[PDB]
């Protein structure tokens, strides 16, 4: 968790 | 530099009315926003800000639409480029363009508007204000897991304390949206993001049908078994509130077995929710009664109120699905049976002493009330100790009436039932006898309630049989409310008060 949402967005885009 | 007069002269470009001439500034200020002595330059200019949050907007140059959108999804990583962003305006765009054909600006806009909804403040009243919400739900069919996962979260964020959001949501169609991400894909965070949306969706009354019928209890009964514990409980939190709402739902098999197997979990929290899940699941449902005692569902939620001991958050709904299985449809004799047959007697009269509670107490009240119609429990309750405590709770339950969110009439009421049932057996009318409870049952003949003065007459009319009691009853001046109670409405009441009258004489 934590700063897991941003590691997603990165992949993403 | 740069402040002194790129920036101004790119913010100049950046608004020419030359497309040309906007496509390579916007191509440049998508550069500049990658480092972090420049990108702290664009921020610091309102003014650039506002050009590129107008140029995604009124372009028709998907390469032009790609670099603003990446531009601002390159500002909102901080705490001040995300104020820069808000302040321009930028939050109503970004949501016009969730309805872009281009995956990368799609990609880049609700990436910016999630890093808001979870960092800016005031960012989730202007996502509603915007009609984000409206656009998120119709998102939900693309294919795109992760920018599945990501959209869920948005939704989660603005619902959570927010009926408007709650009521918005499932006005659009979103239940049925989210019940099928959680029957197709298998994505962890996904299905994780969206479990924790239809758990919010599912803490109101009025909001629970939709789910339901859409399938959400089969469809969340699907992850109880993945490695994923956030995910396994987000699911039994929801599938508890939903059960209440939903014990007249059909296609609810498959469920209830995975229930019992999650009853020998190591998870204490995990058999918490699955006990009740089961008890709301099983009450006044003759078919989830039966397929739950068809996979053990007895021995194991016998062996559910050992393990829990006084931890009356596991005893009490794992007591009232109990209560549940073993009355009303076909194999109730088989499960009055099998609570004996598993060892279950013991910690069943157990739970009557203390330190239990009194929701608790009522509960395991009625359970007895049960077990003791099958004739094979009368022994086992009484070299138990049922009775003596039967008789003491009924009298405690009867000063305070002559709590704890419990009304003390409806212990009145059970715990004389239980004697009532129990008193079928000759050597337990001995034991009831013994307890100088003759005259506290005649004073119940006196009470309003007719289901109390139904079983007050008919545990004085089982004692009657015995000669040397007929008469102590009538010592203690029974026969003038037994005549009131023959000319009773209620068949029930009049059917015991003239059995009483009989056997007195
Ligand atoms: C804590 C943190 O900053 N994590 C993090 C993860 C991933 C990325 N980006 C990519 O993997 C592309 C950035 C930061």
């Amino acid at each position: 968790h934590r700063c897991e949402w941003a590691a997603l967005h990165c992949e993403l885009v | 530099e740069l402040a002194t007069r790129a920036i101004p002269e790119l913010t100049k470009l950046l608004n020419d009315e030359d497309q040309v001439v906007v496509n390579k500034a916007a191509v440049m200020v998508h550069q500049l926003s990658k480092k972090e002595a420049s990108r702290h330059a664009i921020m610091r200019s309102p003014q650039m800000v506002s050009a590129i949050v107008r140029t995604m907007q009124n372009t028709n140059d998907v390469e032009t639409a790609r670099c603003t959108a990446g531009t601002l999804h390159n500002l909102s990583h901080h705490r001040e480029g995300l104020l820069a962003i808000f302040k321009s305006g930028g939050i109503p765009a970004l949501v016009k363009m969730l309805g872009s054909p281009v995956d990368s600006v799609l990609f880049y806009a609700i990436t910016t508007l999630h890093n808001l909804l979870l960092h800016q403040e005031g960012a989730k009243m202007a996502v509603r204000l915007a009609g984000g919400l409206q656009k998120m739900v119709a998102l939900l069919n693309k294919t795109n897991v992760k920018f599945l996962a990501i959209t869920t979260d948005c939704l989660q964020i603005l619902a959570y304390g927010n009926q408007e959001s709650k009521l918005i949501i499932l006005a659009s169609g979103g239940p049925q949206a989210l019940v099928n991400i959680m029957r197709t894909y298998t994505y962890e965070k996904l299905l994780w993001t969206t479990s924790r949306v239809l758990k919010v969706l599912s803490v109101c009354s009025s909001n629970k049908p939709a789910i339901v019928e859409a399938g959400g209890m089969q469809a969340l009964g699907l992850h109880l078994t993945d490695p994923s514990q956030r995910l396994v409980q987000n699911c039994l939190w929801t599938l508890r509130n939903l059960s209440d709402a939903a014990t007249k739902q059909e296609g609810m098999e498959g469920l209830l077995g995975t229930l019992v197997q999650l009853l020998g979990s190591d998870d204490i929290n995990v058999v918490t929710c699955a006990a009740g899940i089961l008890s709301n699941l099983t009450c006044n449902n003759y078919k989830n009664k039966m397929m739950v005692c068809q996979v053990g569902g007895i021995e194991a939620l016998v062996r559910t109120v050992l393990r829990a001991g006084d931890r009356e958050d596991i005893t009490e709904p794992a007591i009232c699905a109990l209560r549940h299985l073993t009355s009303r449809h076909q194999e109730a004799e088989m499960a009055q049976n099998a609570v004996r047959l598993h060892y279950g007697l013991p910690v069943v009269v157990k739970l009557l002493h203390p330190p239990s509670h009194w929701p608790l107490i009522k509960a395991t009240v009625g359970l007895i009330r049960n077990l003791a119609l099958c004739p094979a429990n009368h022994a086992p309750l009484r070299e138990q100790g049922a009775i003596p405590r039967l008789v003491q709770l009924l009298v405690r339950a009867h000063q305070d009436t002559q709590v704890e969110g419990v009304r003390m009439e409806e212990i009145v009421e059970g715990c004389t039932g239980a004697l009532h049932i129990l008193a079928r057996d000759v050597h337990n009318r001995i034991v009831i006898r013994g307890l100088n409870t003759i005259p506290l049952f005649v004073q119940l003949l006196y009470s309003p309630i007719e289901n109390i003065q139904r079983v007050a007459a008919g545990v004085l009319c089982e004692l009657a049989q015995d000669k040397e009691a007929a008469e102590a009853i009538e010592a203690e001046g029974a026969t003038a409310p037994l005549t009131e109670l023959l000319h009773s409405r209620n068949e029930g009441v009049a059917t015991y008060a003239a059995a009483v009258l009989f056997r007195m004489s």
